[PDB]
């Protein structure tokens, strides 16, 4: 009856009997795939519109990239 | 009817006296009027409550603890 | 984080004044078994001259 | 985009003066010559051809056939990402000043220029911080080198280019 | 109609397990001194508790909020001495 | 000390009570699914039916067949036991309020479940009774080819938290319960959480219709108490892991205004009603739960090996996959990497 | 260094003089990775260095890859010859 | 109580020796279930080190994993000194041992996790390729 | 550095310091209180943090030993600012604290009472909390309203304080 | 690599002299690179705490060989329950 | 000896003692008939490669799983660099799901009917 027509005759066709015929598969690899595509897609129209990327937090004590500035104040 | 207000009026139709015989012989809470009386002892009731199913209209309470 | 940060200046400080005592004190610990011997006690087993706290206690 | 590691300045691959030392994968692909798209060509050409000049020399069953379509379309697939990284890795050597590199040269000059006139950074801002820049930046530095074995691109707009 | 009989086991387990986490918390709040307890603690909370026992006498995690540490304090600290792990 | 003992007793009490008391509620819901009564006899409303059984059961003699090995038939069971109980110890009935308060609470919960597998494959070897051994090898199969999926749904959920310490996890969820944005994940683990505790439909395990009983068709007396034991409780167990990963654990609303009406400091009444709720929350949620255990059983018929192996290792485990790739996607895609 | 290299050399004695069977021998192998990563790991805690735990852990990983393809060999040895005598 | 925490390295040690009764054991089973127990043995050991996450990981995959299999197939085929320990506060993070693990092996050892990635494929291919005949 | 691990002691050192080195106050606050007048140190101290630092880092590992004084700064500092608290916003503070014992030392269960104590140091030490290194577009968490994240139970001292200074207007 | 990185992320205990010895073997040759044995002896020392185990051992020998009592500020060892005890 | 150790302890014990009851309480009368094994009232191996191929499987797929614990527990501090590499881990072993899938692994008369006149 139903059998598998072959991605490389046609493509959309085939795509149509794999929804049809075999919807695990179809749908597993559209749910994997929609992942990454939409990561690069996306990402930049989300920056651009939405909102920006925070800013980073601190990761250890903010050194200050400077000199000693000696200091005069709660001594001896 | 498995429901819960049937079982509360029932007791309470029934005293708590009766209630506690009935939960320690039969395990459900029935209330029915008295039809008659074995030569044995036991006692034989008969019930209306439309809540009851096809069946269960008639039933006996054993004289003895050691009932057969 | 930036809490954390705000007070770690201050918990150090105390930590680098309770490393100093007690490096210092077991030197002297270590000095004063040891005299009358032809041992130095005060001589570093690093050859940089940094301050190195001891690591290895003697069991107690 | 301020670097946190010391690199070297204008260090000498080749022959030829320093372009950028790890160009970023829109930069080589942006540089590429009509050579090397004439080398992609080359290779998508040859590997069916390859394939089909192979059949001819010694049949696989005994009688002459032509190749089904499945595997020339697969020839075509993988010879066109043998060609692509082969003109890739021609790019990038224009770009360590291994070779002639002076149309590229001129090329970066003007488009660093302009940035700079924007008020931009010469390599672009990255959403990383900066160790996982330098990080970045150490994996990525070279690795055309092992183009036989993986591949291995810039994808991170970082500092270390090994400029002034 | 609902079967009363049949949701009665149902409710031993869930008045069991109920009254089983109320206890606990009394518990922990009573073993705690009157405060809830402190979860998913790292090093730092870790090292600030033992800071706090030096603080407060030894009192479990008792608070106190004078800017001057008393005199014990600087004498009360401790180092670990870890056996050598052969 | 003391308060440490009076803790553990008051809660593997309330542990061993409730699995005794869920095989009563097992056969009183199917009973009445099925138009009938179920046990109404033994105790009042058939309330000391679990403990008929026990008395029995520990009264019987224990039969070891002749070409068995006694001591792994006898030890099998009382380490399945004995893990199915370990796994109790850092459930949380409220914050911080367990007997384990681990950092490292999820990768013990996933350990000692991977320690779950050894009862089903040394009883076979034990037994000797070939209806056993065939029982045996298809329950080890079903049952590590399952529990795949449930590690695989955990990863997925710390994908969201970024801890191992149950009790975070359960307060990351006060936002939302994480079972709305991941209803698909919800079934899945439902599906699977039958599976891997073997329950109908997938009973291939020890289905009495294809196997006279099951690997357990030499076991009497206590170790059949064992297996019955360890079954049972790894049920609520798992209903326990579903609840504390996608149901929201022990929160169920915002009392904050309620008890700024009722009390007006704190005292061991508030923190006795707080901790009340907390547990009423998800001991309700485990009631759920266990209650769908034991309507799946009454509606559907069982699987064939080959159906629920087909089932896991090629239905399932590629959606997961497609999950594992869709989900730090969406994180990236709106810059939401949760922080440690 | 002194529970994972008494593994190690128990498990590769069991190996050598191994004249009872090939399970005695996958399981020898087993355990050598084991004491070796036993020794590894101590170092790493004495060291306080992530290089060592990071090797553990590629260690735990191809010997699971190991012990895969080790008894899919021996499963297709046994299917040309029905039994191992070893 | 004292010399129990002390000595329990040493219990670790010697009940290693003792099990490593997987060379004399009569029945391969046997052999397999005292491996197991050595490696709760080693569990045992790992977090006395410190070292627990390790322990619960040793557990999820040797005896999850591992142990599972080789039951599976033989069911089918016929230095006195004490260390200072010092306080410090420059960690604000709460970083284990897991997320320093993660962190180092998808960024700085990113190549050594992808070659682990064909190492993992690899494990698949063959038992594919020898177990199974095809057509 | 490591915690400790299978076996250890805990061994306390009877010396006194060296008496070269001049004498300083500790501080005396705990881990609730600490973290609440946390901000304000900062603020108030930075300076005198920052130096410490750069002394530590340019002794290149004699740090304990060479930066001791301005340790002592330090120290002296927060203690200052500790003092200045006790003296002028002392029931805020104490309200903040306790809330923070109550929720676990989340500053996300204690917005009622930190907005009082802010409020109080601001008007009466001139110090201000900030959370460095936002943009100007971000905004900082603690003056948010409606937040995702609330506390199981509002404190209860807190929040009848809080309504209590609504009625008032000092907030 | 992962040199240099400790437990949590941080830099591993003996990082310091090995820096200190990088920054050598950075500013001589090979000619001239004996010049700093010394950065590496003070390396391989933190490392493995061979000398100090030595000079430990001196010390506790001539200690356990007096009999003449010990007049300095002493160590006390306390139970984790009495850290802030008095 | 916090409340998790004593209740790990705990529970073997409770174990043993309920067997020891057993062992203490019900009779013990072996004989000959009643040891025999049970199949069905009365006295009394190949196996297929996906039997085997299930089990040997399962555990580069434990591996593979249990490898993304260090990934979810660093998220945040790989960000978006941490992120790509694992989506190439992740689709380098799908790659070998497909294979697996595509061979169909774990799987396990119809001619007409001619006369010569
Ligand atoms: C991210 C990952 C991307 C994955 C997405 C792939 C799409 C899959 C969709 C699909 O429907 O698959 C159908 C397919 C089922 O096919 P089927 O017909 O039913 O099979 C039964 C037949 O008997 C069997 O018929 P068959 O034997 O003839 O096989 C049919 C075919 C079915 O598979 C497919 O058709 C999918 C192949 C699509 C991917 C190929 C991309 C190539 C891009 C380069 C373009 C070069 C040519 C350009 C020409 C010159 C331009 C001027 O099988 C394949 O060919 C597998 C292809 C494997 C890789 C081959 C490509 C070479 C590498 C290319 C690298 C590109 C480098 C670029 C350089 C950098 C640039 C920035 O299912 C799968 O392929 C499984 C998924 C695995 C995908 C790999
Ligand atoms: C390569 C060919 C395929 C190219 C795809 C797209 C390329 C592109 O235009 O990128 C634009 C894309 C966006 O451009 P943009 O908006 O202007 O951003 C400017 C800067 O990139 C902004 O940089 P940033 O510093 O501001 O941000 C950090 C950076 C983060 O960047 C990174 O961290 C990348 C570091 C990983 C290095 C990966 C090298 C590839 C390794 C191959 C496998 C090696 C295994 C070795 C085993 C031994 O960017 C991101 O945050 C993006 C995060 C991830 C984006 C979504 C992930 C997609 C993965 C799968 C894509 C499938 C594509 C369709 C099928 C083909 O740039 C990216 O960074 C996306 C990542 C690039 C894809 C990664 C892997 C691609 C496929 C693997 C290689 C296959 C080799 C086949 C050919 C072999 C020789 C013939
Ligand atoms: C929630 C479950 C109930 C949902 C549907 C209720 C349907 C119904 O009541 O009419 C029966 C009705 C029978 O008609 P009937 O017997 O001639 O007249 C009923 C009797 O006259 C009167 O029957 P009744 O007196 O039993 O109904 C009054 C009932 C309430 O009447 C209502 O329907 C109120 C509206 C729903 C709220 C349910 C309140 C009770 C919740 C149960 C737990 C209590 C705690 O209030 C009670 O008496 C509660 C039972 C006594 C307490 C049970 C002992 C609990 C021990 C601990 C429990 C902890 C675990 C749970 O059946 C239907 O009309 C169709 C039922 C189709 C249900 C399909 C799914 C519904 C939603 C899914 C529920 C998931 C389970
Ligand atoms: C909860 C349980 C409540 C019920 C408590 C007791 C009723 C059950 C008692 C019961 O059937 O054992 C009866 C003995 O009968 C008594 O007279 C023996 C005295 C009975 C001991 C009563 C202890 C009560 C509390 C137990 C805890 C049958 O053993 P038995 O004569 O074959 O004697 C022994 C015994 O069964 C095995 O331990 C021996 O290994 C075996 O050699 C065998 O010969
Ligand atoms: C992605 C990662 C998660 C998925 C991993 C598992 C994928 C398995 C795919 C597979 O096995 O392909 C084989 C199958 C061939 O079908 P079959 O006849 O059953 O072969 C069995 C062999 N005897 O192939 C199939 O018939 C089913 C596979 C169909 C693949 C094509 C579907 C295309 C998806 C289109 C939706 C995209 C969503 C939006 C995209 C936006 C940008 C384009
Ligand atoms: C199989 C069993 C499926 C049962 C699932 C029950 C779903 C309903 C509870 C959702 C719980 C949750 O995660 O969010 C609830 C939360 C409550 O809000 P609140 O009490 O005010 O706490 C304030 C801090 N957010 O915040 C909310 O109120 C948000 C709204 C609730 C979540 C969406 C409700 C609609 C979808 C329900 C479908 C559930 C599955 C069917
Ligand atoms: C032992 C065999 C396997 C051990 C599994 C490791 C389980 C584990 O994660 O232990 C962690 C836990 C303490 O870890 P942590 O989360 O950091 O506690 C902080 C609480 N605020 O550990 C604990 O809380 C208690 C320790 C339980 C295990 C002790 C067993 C001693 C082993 C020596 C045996 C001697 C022979
Ligand atoms: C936790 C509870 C611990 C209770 C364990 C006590 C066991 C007592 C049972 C006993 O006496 O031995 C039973 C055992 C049965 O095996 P056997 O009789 O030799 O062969 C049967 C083959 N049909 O006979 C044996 O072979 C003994 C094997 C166990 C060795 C223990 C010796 C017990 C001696 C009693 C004093
Ligand atoms: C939670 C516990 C709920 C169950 C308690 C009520 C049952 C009951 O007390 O029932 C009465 C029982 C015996 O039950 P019965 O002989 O079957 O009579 C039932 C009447 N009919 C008609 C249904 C047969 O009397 C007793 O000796 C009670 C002592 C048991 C104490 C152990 C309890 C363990 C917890």
């Amino acid at each position: 009856i139903n059998a598998n027509p072959g991605f490389w005759n046609g493509p959309f066709r085939y795509l149509r009997w794999s929804a049809h015929n075999r919807p695990h598969l179809f749908f597993a690899f559209a749910i994997g795939i929609a992942g990454p595509v939409a990561a690069l897609t996306l990402t930049p129209l989300r920056r651009k519109y939405l909102y920006p990327d925070h800013s980073p937090l601190p990761q250890s004590y903010p050194l200050p990239q400077r000199a000693r500035e000696q200091l005069t104040g709660f001594d001896d | 009817s498995s429901s819960l207000y049937r079982v509360l009026r029932n007791a309470w139709e029934v005293g708590p006296r009766s209630y506690w015989k009935q939960l320690n012989s039969i395990g459900d809470t029935k209330s029915g009027r008295l039809v008659g009386t074995d030569i044995y002892g036991n006692k034989f009731y008969e019930t209306d409550h439309q809540d009851e199913i096809h069946l269960r209209t008639r039933y006996v309470e054993y004289k003895e603890k050691d009932y057969d | 984080l930036w809490a954390r940060i705000y007070l770690m200046p201050l918990l150090q400080a105390e930590e680098d004044r309770q490393t100093v005592r007690r490096s210092i004190a077991q030197l002297e610990r270590e000095k004063e078994i040891m005299k009358g011997t032809g041992f130095d006690v005060d001589k570093s087993v690093y050859n940089d001259g940094k301050f190195h706290a001891p690591a290895l206690m003697i069991p107690p | 985009s301020t670097p946190l590691v010391k690199t070297s300045v204008n260090y000498s691959y080749g022959d030829y003066p320093l372009i950028d030392a790890d160009p970023h994968f829109k930069r080589v692909v942006g540089y590429m010559r009509p050579s090397d798209y004439g080398v992609i060509g080359l290779a998508t050409a040859a590997l069916p051809a390859g394939i089909c000049f192979a059949e001819w020399l010694d049949p696989v069953k005994g009688k002459f056939a032509r190749p089904s379509v499945k595997f020339l379309r697969v020839a075509t697939m993988l010879g066109f990402a043998v060609g692509f990284g082969a003109a890739y890795a021609r790019s990038s050597l224009r770009f360590f000043g291994v070779t002639e590199n002076a149309r590229e040269y001129k090329k970066d000059e003007a488009q660093m220029a302009a940035r700079k006139a924007a008020g931009l950074e010469p390599y672009g801002t990255s959403s990383l911080t900066p160790e996982l820049q330098e990080i970045a930046a150490k994996n990525s530095a070279h690795s055309i080198a092992g183009l036989f074995i993986f591949p291995w691109f810039n994808f991170v707009n970082h500092p270390y280019h090994g400029r002034e | 109609a609902i079967p009363f009989e049949a949701l009665l086991p149902y409710g031993i387990i869930f008045g069991l397990l109920t009254a089983g986490g109320g206890a606990m918390q009394v518990l922990h709040v009573y073993r705690n001194g009157g405060v809830r307890d402190r979860f998913a603690i790292d090093q730092w909370d870790s090292q600030m508790m033992e800071r706090d026992l030096r603080l407060n006498g030894g009192q479990g995690r008792k608070q106190v909020d004078q800017a001057t540490a008393p005199e014990a304090f600087k004498h009360n600290h401790v180092w670990k001495s870890e056996r050598p792990l052969i | 000390m003391i308060i440490n003992i009076v803790e553990i007793l008051i809660f593997l009490v309330c542990v061993l009570f409730s699995v005794a008391y869920l095989t009563v509620a097992e056969r009183k819901t199917l009973a009445y699914m099925q138009r009938r009564l179920g046990p109404n006899f033994v105790g009042y409303y058939g309330l000391l039916q679990a403990f008929a059984d026990a008395v029995k059961l520990l009264l019987k003699e224990i039969v070891l067949p002749k070409e068995s090995n006694y001591i792994i038939l006898v030890i099998s069971p009382l380490i399945t036991l004995i893990t199915a109980l370990i796994g109790w110890v850092v459930i949380p009935l409220g914050p911080g309020i367990t007997l384990g308060e681990l950092n490292l609470g999820i990768l013990f919960s996933l350990a000692i479940g991977s320690l779950g597998v050894f009862g089903s494959l040394l009883s076979g070897w034990s037994s000797n009774s070939k209806y056993s051994l065939l029982g045996s090898i298809r329950s080890t199969a079903q049952l590590i080819s399952y529990e795949l999926i449930l590690t695989s749904i955990f990863i997925i959920i710390i994908m969201f938290v970024s801890s191992l310490n149950i009790t975070t996890i359960i307060e990351t969820q006060r936002v939302v319960w994480y079972c709305i944005p991941l209803l698909p994940l919800l079934l899945i683990f439902f599906i699977a959480s039958v599976a891997e505790t073997a329950r109908p439909p997938f009973d291939l395990t020890e289905s009495e219709s294809e196997l006279v009983a099951g690997y357990f068709t030499e076991y009497s007396g206590s170790p059949f108490v064992f297996f019955f034991l360890a079954e049972y409780s790894n049920i609520i167990l798992i209903s326990a892991f579903n609840g504390y990963l996608l149901l929201g654990g022990y929160l169920s609303f915002n009392y904050s205004y309620l008890f700024n009406i009722l009390f007006n400091d704190y005292s061991y009444v508030s923190f006795l009603f707080e901790g009340l709720i907390n547990s009423s929350a998800y001991a309700i949620k485990l009631v759920f739960l266990m209650f769908s255990f034991i309507w799946v059983r009454a509606a559907f018929p069982r699987f064939t090996y080959d159906n629920l192996i087909n089932f896991c290792w090629i239905i399932l485990l590629p959606l997961l996959f497609g999950i594992f790739l869709i989900i730090p996607s969406t994180l990236y895609i709106f810059d939401s990497f949760p922080t440690l | 260094m002194f529970i994972g290299t008494i593994i190690l050399v128990l498990s590769f004695l069991g190996f050598v003089f191994n004249r009872r069977n090939i399970i005695l021998a996958f399981i020898c192998l087993e355990t050598m990775l084991l004491g070796i990563n036993l020794i590894l790991l101590r170092n790493s805690v004495l060291f306080d260095d992530i290089s060592g735990s990071l090797f553990a852990i590629v260690i735990i990983i191809l010997a699971g890859v190991e012990s895969a393809i080790g008894l899919s060999l021996l499963v297709s040895y046994y299917r040309l010859r029905g039994v191992i005598n070893s | 109580m004292m010399y129990l925490t002390y000595y329990f390295i040493e219990i670790t040690i010697f009940l290693a020796i003792l099990c490593t009764f997987i060379i004399s054991a009569k029945n391969p089973m046997v052999s397999i279930l005292y491996m197991i127990a050595l490696f709760v043995i080693a569990a045992m050991y790992l977090y006395l080190i410190g070292l627990g996450i390790f322990s619960l990981l040793y557990i999820m995959i040797y005896i999850g994993a591992i142990a599972v299999l080789f039951l599976f197939i033989i069911t089918l085929l016929d230095n006195d000194y004490n260390t200072i320990i010092t306080q410090d506060w420059f960690n604000i993070e709460n970083t284990t041992l897991l997320t320093t693990i993660g962190n180092v092996l998808l960024t700085n050892n990113a190549f050594i996790l992808l070659v682990l990635a064909i190492v993992l494929l690899l494990g698949i291919i063959g038992p594919i390729s020898i177990t199974m005949k095809h057509k | 550095p490591r915690e400790a691990a299978a076996h250890w002691v805990p061994f306390e050192d009877k010396a006194n310091m060296p008496d070269n080195v001049p004498d300083v106050v500790e501080v005396g606050a705990t881990s609730a209180p600490l973290l609440s007048a946390s901000y304000f140190i900062g603020a108030k101290c930075k300076p005198y943090n920052d130096d410490f630092m750069l002394c530590r880092e340019e002794s290149q590992g004699s740090g304990a030993i060479d930066c001791l004084k301005e340790g002592r700064r330090v120290t002296r500092c927060a203690v200052s600012v500790i003092e200045d608290i006790n003296k002028s916003c002392l029931d805020e503070f104490r309200l903040h604290w306790q809330c923070l014992e109550q929720n676990n030392h989340q500053l996300s269960g204690c917005r009622k009472a930190e907005a009082l104590l802010n409020k109080c140091v601001f008007t009466k030490l001139n110090l201000e909390k900030k959370i460095p290194g936002l943009r100007p577009d971000e905004e900082p968490v603690f003056l948010k309203k409606d937040p995702w994240i609330k506390p199981a139970v509002d404190d209860f001292k807190s929040v009848r304080a809080y309504a209590e200074a609504k009625k008032n207007g000092t907030l | 690599t992962a040199a240099g990185i400790s437990l949590t992320g941080g830099r591993n205990r003996c990082f310091s002299e090995w820096q200190s010895f990088m920054h050598c073997t950075a500013k001589t040759d090979a000619k001239s690179r004996a010049q700093c044995l010394p950065n590496f002896e003070d390396y391989m020392e933190c490392l493995h705490h061979t000398k100090e185990k030595a000079r430990l051992r001196e010390i506790e020998s001539v200690l356990k060989q007096k009999k003449e009592g010990l007049e300095a500020p002493p160590v006390k060892v306390i139970p984790v329950k009495a850290i802030g005890l008095v | 000896m916090n409340t998790f150790i004593i209740f790990i302890i705990l529970i073997p014990i409770v174990g043993f003692a309920l067997l020891a009851v057993n062992i203490l309480l019900a009779v013990y009368k072996p004989y000959n008939e009643k040891l025999g094994a049970f199949e069905c009232g009365l006295t009394s191996l190949a196996f297929n490669a996906a039997f085997i191929l299930v089990a040997i499987l399962f555990l580069p797929f434990d591996l593979e799983i249990s490898t993304l614990l260090p990934y979810v527990m660093s998220i945040y501090l790989v960000s978006n660099y941490g992120f790509t590499i694992v989506l190439l881990f992740l689709l380098i072993l799908i790659i070998g799901f497909v294979y697996e899938i595509n061979t169909n692994a774990l799987k396990i008369n119809t001619d007409s009917l001619i006369y010569k006149l």
